């Protein structure tokens, strides 16, 4: 919201300052790669 | 001897049926050919839209 101003009770997160004050933020997880690289000890069984 | 080798072929004619029976039967009764595959493995894409 805004005060002293009508236009209040809005949603989302505005731009004038997004940070928070805060330095970063953060999101950790899993990382699942499947690609496609040179081949050794191959040709055969 | 050198005549005994016909008679052998004529007594040994018979055997031409079990021949043709051979041809017969194992055409009927052959299995189906399994290939062995390459080392390696036939990859290409993935699912492009």
């Amino acid at each position: 919201s805004i005060t002293r101003t009508r236009v209040s009770r809005l949603y989302g997160l505005p731009a004038a300052n997004p940070n928070n004050g805060k330095e970063y933020y953060e999101v950790a997880g899993r990382f699942s790669l499947i690609s496609l690289v040179p081949s050794n000890d191959d040709y055969q069984t | 001897m050198a005549s005994l080798i016909y008679r052998q072929l004529l007594t040994n004619s018979y055997t031409v049926d079990l021949s043709d029976e051979i041809q017969e039967i194992g055409s009927t009764k052959t299995q189906n050919v399994t290939i062995n595959l390459g080392p390696f493995a036939q990859t290409g894409y993935a699912p492009v839209n």
